[PDB]
């Protein structure tokens, strides 16, 4: 009298037209379209269900492939080797989620540095525009002590840009360091997840009340 | 892009007391000024221009009034700080610097644009630079809904504006249950109206005893009559006065912003109906019409800046074909995984329209297929909601596992079939999905262009192939004692199996079905959608279909019904029949179902945005619900573009929302610091840190005098700091307290208490609580008087939320700790409520206990720890923290403890006079939900889209059927439930 969550488990990556019998509150499920059909059996031209099923096998659709029934302590070893992989994976996905956000952060902080530098470069164009007339006045008057204050300031302004530019350029490198680290976390995830698929179908086991 | 933390600078949570800000002057110079973090831009600009005259080129600098500050934010955008009242700490700068400039262009446009951006949490100028026709059309077109709604608000402008802002908080039905009539004194309620009559709060009562079914105007009229009694006028001179001055006044709930602005009966207002049930005295305040109407911002919504041969699909004589060329990126071991292939399939929502078809295997290193794939479907036989799903897959053959997935719409928003070359940036596979394809997930390319990109190509035909208009389709398209069979499926739940026999049976009688409207959902899951012929017939049926309950229309908006004619019918059933009340209570589901829609512009959003901009109470939660899911990258663009369209038109509530958003940011940041850098420190040290920061002027201003996100009727005034604290949990939640600035807080809410939690997903609680409300509503309106307490809970973003504090309530654990025994729980409830209240408070205990045993069971939230059940002093029992349970993973929580209280007598009670009732309550309660199974199934079904670990497939929801025992006869299900009731009889810290 299997569940509706157990029909779908057994039709997964099966060829269309696989078939099996179930108890109702019997029900002949099937795989066609990539779906799960129901054709219920009322328990009738034929003098049996046994006689009936055998004809079709040979949009009424053929019963190509059957499900069979058949396929203690040496399963209690494998569940131990399902508790290791599942911890190791979640730990990777933890590290994957962090790194994913932290990269996205670095990528904003670059855009920001770009717009910051753009502002400061405009300041150099501003200062060279206005300073021009006052630099000439001071040349005429021969006042070096005052041309020094204009140049000193420009020395801090142009100096400050360089400091920001390496700050940007240092982060751009650290981004490529983090990105690579990110590709290798995802390489190590995708090469564990399949293992954890076909060491789950293993979980299906004989039914006894006692635990472990 | 949004900023990733709530820090004051990039990298730094809190600026230290004094910051060196590098100032860029407009003459060219650089000056490095020491500023206080809390300092305003006015004081910074004043101290800057003072110190700027000690530097060269000072003669060039104009009056500081002529200039404004410009800097880069953490959202990597150039913000112009026009509002110079703002503090330094509140600017959200990237690096500590400011640029002095002269402002430019249109002033109000630029300020409004920032305001729209802050609330949303994304800059507006980012939408302006998006190179997408559907996106840019949505932006231009959606403003039509906004134009409607603004034109609707301002018809009969004085009253209709006030209605927008203070909508009546009223039930759906005037008719009130018979068990509520009997609360009333011979058809009548005793009410108190209050009046303020002088500069000082000189208060005057008016205790009236009036018909429950009176309108607010009539309740006012009785007030006027009582004042006029002392005066000596004719009976027909009373009348004259009363009549004219009925409509110069408005009633308002004492203690909160709830107005009686509409001609509804007094009983239909939730606040009164609550007073009737609880058996409390209503206190309303009388208040002048013009004295409200003047407070109303005289608002006006002006428009923003932003405003080939074809053949029909059925003329093309071929099978659908797609070419998979090659992929750019594969992230793989190249040792453990040998080869990779692109699995494909055409889907209609979740069901596939034809066999899946794969590529050949290739080595990971060179991912290039360059192969036409053949789908087992005719091009005309494609439905409208048809789309390609695909994914790149790995192999060990033995082990298949998906690497990156992506879905593409096979028709444009302009109903054009896709053609030519197309690249698709794929998505990472969700957490616990091992399906080769993910037909569920969003449709389209990844905004993150640093991901596996799959190139592909679709066939080019003579012309641009379009999907035909409806009229052409309408043309093409055009048994007894099995009605027992039809009605008998139309009652069964939406998740029940419908055999191919029962499908063929329904399709055959389709034309009959028009008689039994509620069958449409069952009927649709019988249609072959891969038949141009069957489809077109259904379309004719749906067009001439009778209307249905909203509750039932909502089914047709979930994943299983992606057809636009099916959804358009549903939306139309809501447009007409769904009440604002009802809307508000299913707003969680309606927002979440926006995801399943194929295009940005559609009938559902246009419906929602209208209602959101027509009614501010819906608008408020509409905003939050959407905003909360903004961090989620799959939906951020849509919800962003939506929240943009709302914020544009919503009026002055944008300013109220900004203050909320700002208040939450501070709290996020404050928690973040305690969670990270101050994590180790003792409770004393942290509490010392907290009160210091909470007293600062930047904090006090931002978190005083704003409206609660939980409820916009509740104002939050001055902080009671001495009563604020950090809670015991390892996530460090904040118990906050507010004075209530409402004139007469004494009567209703002296103190607004809210919990602020950072780091825990509160959506589960949010969905659970919603459902407990609806269970109570179903019981209450059917005559079953069971009292639940679905307290307030709101998610405001990624594991950040607020919780209403139910006052004067203690956990069972609390009560136990003091003494202990079975009788002590009773003794507490007796100790608190004695005499003629003891009888009413036990009657409350019974009913609450019963409801949270039936609801607890049906939801499977039974076997709850004692710490998670609370009792109010008046005797109301309720469950808390539904998250804490669904994370960790006896049917009922019924205890010999509570049974002593309900029976209220001898300890050795197997059954009692009182007990038997309590039991009959449960059975009627349980059976009431069983008969409304369909609604709860559909509520849960619509929340599969939403990322929740517990609700990812229909297989998860099927537990509800087992509890309700839907398969079994009704009589049987009583027996089934009665088992569980019996069955749930019988070192506590560990
Ligand atoms: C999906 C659903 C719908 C309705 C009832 C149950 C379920 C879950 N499916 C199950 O199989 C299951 C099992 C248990 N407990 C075990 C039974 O023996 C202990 C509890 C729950 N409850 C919830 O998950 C749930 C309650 S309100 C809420 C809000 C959002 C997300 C999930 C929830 C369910
Ligand atoms: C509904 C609700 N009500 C609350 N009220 C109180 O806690 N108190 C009021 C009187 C003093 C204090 C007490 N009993 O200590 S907390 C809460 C609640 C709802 S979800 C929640 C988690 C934070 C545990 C998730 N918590």
């Amino acid at each position: 009298d299997i569940s509706r969550e157990e029909v779908n488990e057994k039709l997964r990556d099966t060829a269309d037209g696989t078939f099996l019998v179930r108890d109702a509150s019997y029900t002949l499920t099937l795989r066609k379209g990539g779906n799960n059909k129901l054709i219920k059996i009322f328990h009738l031209t034929f003098s049996s269900v046994v006689e009936l099923i055998n004809h079709y096998r040979n949009l009424d659709v053929k019963l190509l492939y059957p499900v069979s029934k058949y396929q203690g302590k040496k399963l209690h070893e494998y569940n131990t080797q399902f508790q290791e992989k599942s911890r190791e994976y979640d730990r990777l996905y933890e590290e994957y989620t962090r790194t994913s956000q932290e990269i996205q952060m670095k990528r904003t902080a670059i855009e920001a540095f770009n717009e910051t530098i753009k502002i400061f470069e405009e300041q150099c164009q501003t200062q060279e525009r206005y300073s021009k007339e006052y630099i000439e006045k001071f040349k005429r008057e021969g006042n070096e002590k005052e041309i020094q204050r204009i140049m000193h300031n420009y020395d801090k302004l142009k100096s400050r840009i360089s400091e920001i530019i390496d700050s940007r350029r240092r982060l751009e490198e650290d981004l490529k360091k983090q990105a690579a680290e990110y590709r290798e976390i995802d390489k190590r995830m995708n090469s564990i997840k399949p293992d954890l698929i076909q060491l789950r179908k293993t979980r299906d086991q004989y039914l006894m009340w006692l635990t472990q | 892009p949004p900023r990733p933390s709530s820090g004051e600078l990039w990298g730094i949570h809190l600026m230290p007391p004094r910051i060196l800000v590098e100032c860029l002057l407009p003459n060219g110079m650089i000056v490095t000024l020491e500023c206080l973090r809390e300092a305003t831009l006015i004081t910074i600009k004043h101290e800057l221009f003072k110190e700027a005259r000690k530097y060269p080129l000072h003669q060039l600098l104009q009056d500081e009034s002529s200039y404004i500050f410009v800097s880069v934010t953490q959202e990597a955008e150039r913000e112009e700080f026009f509002d110079e009242t703002r503090r330094l700490c509140d600017l959200r700068l990237f690096q500590p610097f400011l640029k002095v400039i002269e402002p430019v262009g249109n002033r109000e446009e630029k300020i409004l644009n920032r305001e729209i951006g802050f609330a949303i949490g994304m800059p507006v100028c980012e939408f302006d630079m998006v190179k997408d026709p559907e996106v840019q059309d949505f932006r231009r077109n959606i403003l039509n809904v906004c134009k409607e709604a603004v034109d609707l608000r301002d018809l009969n402008s004085p009253h209709s504006r006030a209605m927008y802002v203070y909508p009546p908080n009223v039930e759906s039905s005037p008719e009130l249950p018979k068990h509520i009539y009997n609360k009333l004194d011979k058809g009548q309620i005793i009410v108190v109206i209050w009046v303020i009559v002088s500069p000082n709060n000189d208060k005057q009562k008016y205790t009236l005893k009036i018909n429950h079914d009176c309108v607010p105007e009539q309740v006012i009229a009785e007030a006027i009559r009582k004042k006029t009694r002392s005066m000596l006028l004719s009976s027909e001179q009373l009348k004259l006065c009363v009549l004219e001055y009925q409509g110069k006044y408005i009633l308002k709930v004492c203690g909160c912003d709830e107005y009686f602005l509409e001609k509804y009966p007094l009983s239909q207002y939730k606040y009164i109906r609550s007073c009737i049930m609880l058996g409390r005295m209503p206190n309303l305040m009388l208040m002048a019409k013009e004295s409200l109407y003047s407070q109303l911002p005289m608002d006006c919504f002006t428009m923003p800046s932003y405003s080939t041969s074809t053949k029909s699909l059925w003329v093309i004589n071929s099978a659908l074909r797609i070419k998979i060329l090659c992929a750019t990126y594969v992230n793989v071991n190249i040792r453990d995984i040998d080869k990779i292939y692109v699995r494909t399939g055409i889907y209609h929502g979740g069901e596939p329209l034809c066999d899946n078809v794969n590529t050949q295997r290739v080595p990971c290193s060179n991912p290039r297929w360059n192969e036409w794939l053949n789908y087992d479907i005719y091009i005309p036989d494609l439905p409208r909601a048809a789309r390609l799903c695909l994914s790149i897959c790995s192999v060990k053959k033995e082990e298949h596992c998906p690497l990156a997935w992506g879905n593409i719409n096979l028709f444009d928003y302009t109903d054009t079939l896709v053609s030519g070359k197309m690249a698709l940036n794929l998505w990472p596979v969700p957490h616990g999905l091992e399906d080769l394809l993910n037909p569920i997930g969003v449709t389209g390319s990844n905004p993150n262009k640093e991901t596996p990109c799959l190139e592909l190509e679709f066939d080019w035909f003579s012309s641009v192939v379009k999907f035909p208009d409806m009229s052409v389709i309408e043309e093409h398209a055009n048994r007894e004692n099995d009605k027992e069979q039809l009605k008998a499926i139309s009652t069964r739940d939406p998740l029940s199996e419908i055999t191919e026999q029962e499908k063929d049976f329904l399709w055959s009688h389709r034309h009959y079905c028009v008689t039994i409207p509620e069958i449409l959902p069952k009927l649709l899951l019988s249609v072959k959608w891969n038949s141009r012929d069957e489809v077109a017939q259904m379309y004719c049926l749906v067009k001439d279909w009778p209307p249905i309950k909203p509750e039932q229309a909502m089914e047709l908006l979930d994943c299983n019904y992606p057809d636009p004619m099916v959804r358009g019918f549903a939306v139309r059933c809501l447009e007409k029949y769904l009440t604002d009340d009802k809307l508000s209570q299913y707003l969680i589901q309606l927002v979440q179902v926006l995801k399943y829609e194929q295009y940005l512009d559609n009938l559902l959003v246009r419906f929602l945005l209208k209602k959101a901009l027509t009614n501010q109470r819906i608008g408020h939660f509409f905003f939050w619900h959407l905003k909360s899911e903004m961090h989620n990258k799959t939906v951020s663009q849509r919800f962003g573009l939506l929240l943009e369209s709302y914020c544009r038109a919503c009026g002055m509530y944008l300013k109220h929302l900004n203050r909320q958003v700002e208040a939450m940011e501070k709290l996020i940041n404050l928690t973040d610091i305690l969670k990270q850098e101050k994590k180790d420190e003792t409770q004393k040290v942290q509490m010392k840190f907290l009160v210091e920061q909470m007293r600062r002027p930047d904090f006090m201003d931002a978190l005083q005098g704003f409206l609660s996100p939980l409820n916009p009727a509740h104002q939050l005034g001055n902080l009671r700091l001495e009563e604020c604290r950090i809670m015991s949990s390892a996530k460090r939640p904040l118990w906050l307290n507010w004075e209530n600035p409402d004139i007469m807080s004494e009567l209703l809410f002296q103190n607004n208490e809210i919990i602020f939690k950072n780091g825990d997903d509160l959506r589960q609680d949010m969905l659970t609580l919603q459902i407990i409300r609806i269970m109570e509503n179903i019981w209450q309106n059917q005559g079953l008087d069971l009292r639940m307490l679905p307290y307030g809970c709101l998610s405001i973003g990624d594991c950040v939320g607020l919780i209403e504090v139910v006052r004067n309530s203690h956990t069972i654990m609390q009560i136990q700790c003091k003494g202990g025994n079975s009788h002590t729980l009773h003794q507490w409830l007796k100790d608190k409520n004695k005499g003629e209240i003891y009888d009413a408070a036990i009657d409350l205990f019974t009913r609450s206990c019963a409801g949270y045993c039936v609801a607890t069971f049906i939801l499977g939230i039974g076997d709850r720890h004692n710490s998670n059940i609370m009792v109010k002093d008046d005797g109301q029992l309720f469950h808390i923290d539904f998250g804490h349970f669904l994370d960790h993973k006896v049917p009922f929580v019924l205890t010999q403890d509570f049974l002593i209280v309900i029976s209220k007598g001898a300890q050795e009670c197997t059954k009692t006079r009182e007990f038997e009732r309590f039991q009959e309550m449960c059975y009627k309660a349980y059976l009431a939900i069983r008969q409304h199974a369909n609604l709860f199934i559909n509520l849960f079904s619509m929340m599969l889209g939403s990322g929740m670990p517990e609700l990812q497939s229909f297989d998860d929801i099927a537990y509800i059927r087992k509890t309700l025992a839907l398969d079994k006869t009704e009589q049987e299900a009583l027996e089934y439930f009665m088992k569980q009731m019996n069955d749930a009889r019988h070192d506590w810290i560990f």
